[PDB]
């Protein structure tokens, strides 16, 4: 994932050899948890600052959870980061999903069309933000929850037809799902077993 | 992967316990669509996806295709760009509308009129509403002062060039890499020459500068690092591009290109011919186009380039309308100034020019390709060799009749003229019978030949060219195989000396030694040999466009301008043998006869290495094949 | 004089092609040729009494050249590069009198048969004649 | 290999040990269904051995239309999951490993679902527990349920004998007669490759043909007025400004310059044998063409039978010509047309479902293909019309369209070629009824090559659609 790294300041010479945070694969800046300096024997602070990148992400995946109070607002959007945001988006609506079948009770049907609702509204608003002031990263951002929203609509409609047909059927199987155990820190996918 | 034939192909033997075959074969365009159109910003996209993504489907299924016709997924993407894009630009309305402005300003440049219909109709069996579709636009301010350049450009200003014009204006906002996909006798020089000439008169000064890609070897004209000397050679697009990508970012500039292509010398412009817009280099000069500068390529044909290459450049094909015979007829209309004769030539240019014109059409017919606007530029040429002998000035009767007689003969002379000469199947002199057959205000001689005849413009008779058998001579002196000329050689050489009058003349067609010597010395003997100068080559398979191009300069003074010249004031005549020896390349082209075409147009050249105009200041051709 | 057996590259015919075709090489004429045996020739021509002003010393050259020139072919047209040629450059049938060879005659086979067998000993003539005019039958039904 | 289902059966066990053989008896749905699949993975090698490329013959000689890469790997990979869930669950919910055996796993080295749903039918006729209970691979040669010993099961198999019906391997018996005709042109043309003449198919010359130039925007001339459904002409809700009409302006057209192609190279059959400035390479190997019987049409601009001698094929070309030249200009009419003489079908198909949109569907929507089955409740008749187009001459192979239905045809004369006579198809929307009655039919332009699907249709299956598509049925151009 490290693309290049940001750094704090001018400590030790050049800009901190303390490897304060990658910068981003794709562009941009992402931060990590501890910040160890390339100064010493190479692989060893390598080791240090990719983990830190590791568990910087798990832990704020940690954090968004609540703090998603509603949806990904304008505020959530771009409160949180591209990653946190879509991340948030993956597995919050993946135990959605698990829970709405009612594992074959009735009550899925109206819930399939507020998420098909949510994939609408959320489109309005990203569209909006296309439209009005937006930075083009967080463009990136925007049209980033758009295509997740897309296949998220797609899944709606897919299970509208897929009437009943869960997780003890083959068609939930199928799809992407996270067991998210984060009680041990891991988003432990599990589509088909 | 995608294998060759349904379910069967030709794959690895031994590799067998590595992969698992699936298959991704179904193209999600309505998905992916509906997608970016989300990120195009819009709300139905589920239902314009549904709609249109089909749409061009039953288009391929459908529509004459062509070399400029597609609908793959990335010029499908392009145009959902544009709808999206204008459509931020031009909010509150109708997703469909805007969609509709992006096919009015999209397919209607490339497309036929028969592709017309079937489009209209495929749109109003979808979307009904026909206010809709080609929803209202205005460029009040560029089609009158196209209208006014076309008047200025002498071209009658069809508003095919107004809609033109149109669709190449809204296009330069759009896209930067154009085609001017047209034709032969198209005018698309016309096309262009009232856009820019026009913008001129409406600032963002449009400074064009030609070239035949065709011209010489790719690397003199892109430069490169020397093969045997790794000096960096300077190249001629290049170092335009320098002049031209910078410092005229300052207003709207215009790389223009008249010719055609071959799919030989393109493969590495892909990064300034799309929208990245950055000429890498060889030698890496990096010289970046910016929206200051217009791409465009006035062009024929594309029978040598794959879909994917033309894909980012647009195309603007032509209607043959607005440059067209009878466009050629009234701008030549535009051209005399006859202040008494313009009342009375023009029902001439019904009543003999369109009778003489289905005749040649279908009551006759050739083996030599004919263009019929060339047919007009031919009856024109033919009006300009007659018109100084023409004063209207003096009494209307006599003016008006041998006025008729000059446009009677100018159809035979233009139209039969072009028409199979005798020998093959009987259309020479059935033509001309068939003709004067319908001459009206002006007696028509059945007797003897029409062909024979010279007229006596005053007492109306019609006499026959064997009162000029002569000139006889026969005599080996410095000598080869002889020739001399006599009647018909007579009428012809007074046609190219009325062409020559106006400083014209005409390519010619025939085999060897079927006159053509005594028709040059013929003509060299007549007047100054100074002025009638001429040049004989025999230009072969082998030899070739440098070959050509070297053999060309000898008497080629390079004067003030800096022009090609004569020496001193003279009108040279080149001759060339048989032009039709030069080779095709390996993409069917003799380069040379494209130079040569090169030579006609500008009326000029530049060297391949030099970065110096070499202008054309009186040279005339004699080109024999 | 020029053979097909002697004809090493094509590229000679190309630099016979402009005598025959055009009247006058350029195709082999290196620049300095050109320039210089110009300028020879200008100055011959002036000497030839012909001063003018221009044009009419390639007059005299033609003189020159074609007068003491008069190139024959001796080819043979199985290779079909012949005509192949002559449709890359119209100079192998512009002006050129072609001559049928023959194709080889029996008349050939007894003559020639008498013009050397006459010194074959044994000498004996109706022998030899025997001789002469079998292999003219033999060379015959050689060719059939 | 020495073949046979006895022989593939038993090293198809082979292909796996005994302990992935013989097993516990807990999971016996494990030993019951790797026997099952072991005679599957046979019968799939045993239907291969037909399949199409040199093909006017038997029917029952496709096993696969578009012949797809098998191997064993797979059916070893497939054990492996087996194993697994069947030690893991000795209980089975089927549309999971109903999808799972064939889409993720076998499927994708597929391009046609055609044979994905044989597959899953063909399985599905011994895949349930009401077929794990002695089921049978078809009547005489049955599987036995003491499936947990492989070496008990391996005896049973000592005791099938080879020998198995043609319909043991699930096929009717009308393979043998058309597959003896492919060997017998098999033989044919090796010996051709096998014996030398000069100049006899030369000799015979083959410049005596020729059409003539076609419509240039002229003329409306109508061939289009009966074919036993519609016995007359009709014009019903359609869109006359895209009807057949210009679809087929423009096909006369292109024909018009191909036919011309074939004259100006057939211009010089001997005259390139004897010109200068006239020699013509491309048909002068095509002159073997002529000769070797082959068809030098190969400027290919329409669907056509593959497999044809010049004198049927080129022929029936001028009969194209001429069914088309005729079917030039006929005011929006579509009806019956050879599908071969329309120089591009697929225009004209697209032409044809246009015109109906008009009619079975709305704007901004299409009407669904679907069949002429006959008894329809007497309330709304509208059959002769653009409810349907209507067709004559496409084959209508392994049945039989008797009673205006598909007929059971398979093991009775003229089985492996049955035509269409004649259809009025439906155009709906709304088709959903005679679902599981159906085959779903296809139409293509070629069995010998099973190249390109026109389209599919819903003909009315006597028998169930398993061993329909077992036996398989379609639409075609010609043989």
């Amino acid at each position: 994932n490290i693309d290049n790294l940001s750094f704090r300041k001018d400590e030790r010479g050049d800009p901190t050899k303390i490897a304060t945070h990658m910068h981003s694969k794709e562009g941009e800046v992402v931060e990590f948890v501890e910040d160890c300096s390339c100064d010493g024997p190479v692989e060893v602070w390598l080791q240090n600052v990719v983990d830190s990148m590791k568990l910087a992400l798990q832990v704020e995946f940690r954090k968004a959870i609540p703090t998603y109070d509603e949806l990904p607002r304008t505020k959530w959007i771009y409160v949180y980061s591209a990653q946190n945001t879509v991340v948030v988006s993956r597995t919050f609506f993946t135990q959605e999903i698990n829970e709405a079948f009612d594992d074959l009770e009735e009550g899925n049907e109206e819930a399939l069309k507020v998420e098909l609702d949510r994939q609408v509204q959320q489109l309005a608003d990203l569209i909006d933000e296309i439209n009005k002031e937006q930075t083009s990263l967080d463009r990136k951002k925007l049209i980033t929850l758009c295509t997740i929203d897309v296949h998220s609509r797609d899944l709606v409609q897919k299970l509208i037809d897929e009437r009943v047909e869960d997780q003890m059927c083959f068609q939930w199987q199928s799809q992407l799902r996270y067991i998210q155990s984060e009680k041990t820190k891991t988003c432990q996918v599990n589509i088909c077993d | 992967m995608n294998p060759g034939y349904p379910g069967r192909a030709e794959l690895p033997e031994s590799l067998k316990a590595l992969f698992r075959p699936v298959s991704m074969v179904v193209p999600d365009l309505a998905l992916i669509c509906e997608i970016m159109l989300m990120a195009e910003g819009f709300q139905m996209s589920k239902i314009l996806s549904r709609k249109f993504v089909i749409l061009y489907k039953l288009c391929e299924d459908l529509l004459s295709k062509s070399r400029h016709y597609d609908w793959k997924l990335r010029a499908i993407k392009t145009t959902l760009y544009v709808a999206g894009g204008m459509k931020r630009a031009a909010p509150e309305l109708s997703e469909d509308k805007v969609l509709l402005r992006a096919l009015r300003d999209f397919n209607l440049g490339k497309l036929t009129a028969d592709d017309t219909s079937i489009f209209m109709g495929l749109l109003n069996d979808l979307f009904p509403k026909t206010l809709e579709l080609v929803p209202r636009a205005l460029d009040k301010a560029f089609d009158e002062a196209a209208h006014k350049a076309a008047t200025e450009l002498g071209y009658q200003p069809d508003d095919q060039f107004l809609l033109k014009i149109s669709q190449l204006r809204e296009l330069f906002v759009v896209r930067w890499s154009v085609f001017l996909l047209g034709a032969a006798g198209c005018g698309k020089t016309a096309v262009w020459r009232t856009l820019l000439r026009a913008q001129n008169s409406s600032g963002e000064k449009t400074i064009y500068q030609a070239v035949n890609p065709k011209a010489v070897t790719r690397n003199e004209l892109y430069g490169y690092l020397h093969p045997a000397t790794r000096e960096w050679k300077e190249g001629l697009m290049s170092v335009t591009f320098r002049n031209m990508a910078n410092n005229k970012t300052n207003k709207h500039q215009w790389i223009v290109l008249d010719g055609d292509i071959d799919a030989e010398w393109i493969e590495s412009m892909n990064t300034v011919m799309d929208d990245n817009k950055m000429l890498t280099l060889a030698s890496n000069e990096r010289i970046p186009l910016t929206p200051s500068m217009r791409l465009l390529l006035e062009i024929n044909h594309m029978v040598h380039c794959s879909p994917a290459t033309v894909s980012r450049g647009g195309v603007i094909f032509i209607n043959a309308d607005d440059v067209g015979w009878q466009p050629v007829v009234a701008s030549w209309i535009d051209k005399l100034e006859a202040a008494e004769y313009r009342p009375l030539l023009t029902a001439l240019f019904t009543k003999y020019v369109d009778p003489c014109l289905e005749h040649c059409r279908r009551n006759f017919k050739t083996v030599v390709p004919l263009p019929a606007v060339n047919q007009a530029m031919t009856i024109c040429k033919i009006l300009e060799g007659i018109l100084p002998k023409e004063t209207v000035r003096g009494a209307p009767p006599p003016d008006k009749k041998l006025l008729h007689y000059h446009f009677v003969f100018a159809c035979v002379w233009a139209f039969g003229g072009c028409m199979l000469v005798d020998k093959v199947t009987d259309y020479r002199t059935q033509f001309s019978k068939w003709w004067v057959s319908e001459w009206k205000d002006v007696q028509f001689p059945e007797k003897g030949l029409v062909y024979d005849y010279y007229v006596d413009e005053q007492n109306c008779i019609m006499v026959p060219w064997e009162d000029r058998v002569t000139k006889f001579q026969y005599i080996p002196g410095d000598f080869t195989s002889l020739f001399v000329p006599t009647v018909e050689t007579t009428r012809l050489t007074y046609f190219l000396d009325s062409l020559v009058s106006n400083k014209h003349y005409a390519m010619f067609v025939g085999n060897t030694g079927t006159g053509k010597s005594a028709i040059m010395v013929n003509k060299l003997r007549n007047m100054d040999t100074e002025t009638m100068s001429f040049y004989t080559i025999n230009m072969n398979s082998l030899s070739e466009a440098p070959a050509l191009q070297v053999i060309l300069e000898q008497p080629l003074e390079k004067k003030s301008g800096v022009r090609y010249g004569p020496p001193g004031s003279r009108r040279m005549v080149y001759f060339v043998d048989d032009m039709n020896m030069p080779l095709v390349d390996k993409y069917d082209t003799q380069s040379s006869i494209e130079l040569l075409r090169q030579m006609v147009d500008y009326h000029g050249w530049y060297d391949k290495v030099k970065i110096q105009l070499k202008e054309i200041i009186n040279c005339q051709m004699a080109a024999c094949m | 004089l020029m053979t097909d057996n002697q004809i090493v590259k094509e590229g000679f015919l190309v630099y016979i092609n402009d005598l025959l075709s055009t009247g006058y090489i350029a195709d082999l004429f290196t620049p300095e040729d050109k320039e210089a045996f110009t300028n020879a020739v200008r100055n011959e021509v002036k000497a030839a009494g012909i001063l003018d002003s221009a044009e009419n010393c390639w007059d005299f050259f033609i003189d020159k050249v074609r007068k003491f020139l008069h190139i024959v072919l001796c080819f043979s047209p199985v290779g079909d590069k012949f005509r192949i040629r002559a449709r890359q450059f119209p100079a192998l049938v512009n002006c050129t009198m072609f001559d049928w060879f023959h194709g080889w005659p029996g008349e050939a086979l007894v003559s020639v048969a008498q013009r050397f067998l006459v010194d074959v000993p044994n000498m004996e003539e109706v022998v030899r004649e025997n001789i002469a005019y079998h292999m003219a039958y033999a060379h015959q039904c050689v060719s059939e | 290999p020495p073949e046979g289902l006895k022989a593939n059966l038993r090293r198809a066990w082979n292909n796996f040990n005994e302990e992935i053989l013989e097993s516990c008896a807990k999971q016996a749905e494990f030993r019951a269904i790797v026997f099952a699949l072991c005679y599957f993975h046979a019968a799939l090698l045993e239907r291969k051995k037909f399949g199409v490329g040199n093909l006017p013959g038997a029917r029952s000689g496709i096993g696969w239309n578009m012949n797809y890469p098998f191997n064993t790997g797979d059916l070893l990979c497939c054990g492996q999951t087996a194993n697994n869930y069947l030690e893991n669950n000795v209980k089975v919910p089927w549309e999971d490993l109903r999808y799972n055996f064939g889409e993720i796993m076998y499927g994708g080295h597929i391009v046609e679902d055609y044979d994905r749903r044989l597959a899953m039918c063909y399985l599905r006729k011994y895949v349930n527990e009401g077929l794990l209970d002695n089921m049978e691979f078809f009547p005489g040669f049955a599987m036995p349920p003491n499936t947990a010993n492989h070496r008990q099961v391996l005896e049973f198999i000592d005791e099938v004998m080879p020998p198995e019906t043609p319909l043991a391997f699930g096929l009717h018996p009308n393979a043998e007669i058309g597959f003896k005709l492919r060997e017998a042109e098999s033989f044919c043309n090796s010996l051709v490759q096998l014996q030398p003449r000069e100049s006899s198919g030369e000799g015979g010359m083959s410049a005596e043909e020729r059409a003539k130039l076609v419509l240039d925007e002229v003329v409306d001339k109508l061939p289009d007025i009966f074919d036993m459904e519609d016995v007359r002409s009709k014009i019903n809700p359609d869109d006359p400004n895209m009807p057949f009409v210009m679809v087929a302006i423009q096909e006369s057209e292109r024909m018009n310059m191909l036919l011309a192609e074939m004259k100006r190279s057939l211009l010089e059959l001997d005259l390139g044998l004897k010109g200068d400035l006239t020699m013509t390479e491309p048909m002068e190997r095509l002159l073997k063409a002529l000769a070797t019987d082959a068809v030098p049409g190969s400027w290919r601009n329409l669907a056509y039978p593959s497999l044809r001698p010049l004198g049927s094929w080129l022929g029936n070309l001028l009969a194209r010509h001429a069914q088309l030249v005729d079917w030039t200009a006929e005011l929006s009419t579509p009806k019956a047309v050879w599908l071969s003489g329309l120089f591009n079908p697929q225009s004209f198909l697209t032409a044809v479902m246009q015109a109906t949109a008009r009619r079975n569907d709305w704007p901004l929507d299409k009407t669904v293909i679907i069949t002429e089955v006959t008894k329809k409740q007497p309330d709304q008749i509208e059959a002769n019309s653009r409810d349907g187009a209507f067709i004559h001459g496409l084959t209508l192979e392994g049945a039989r369209w008797d009673d205006k239905i598909g007929a059971l045809d398979d093991s009775k004369p003229k089985e492996l070629f049955c035509p269409m006579p004649v259809i009025l198809v439906r155009a709906v929307t709304q088709d959903k009824a005679e679902m599981k009655d159906v085959y779903k039919c296809p139409v293509y332009t070629t069995e010998a090559r099973f190249r390109e699907e026109v389209f599919e249709a819903q003909l009315k299956s006597k028998h169930t659609e398993i061993k329909w598509v077992l036996a398989g049925v379609c639409l075609f151009l010609d043989v």
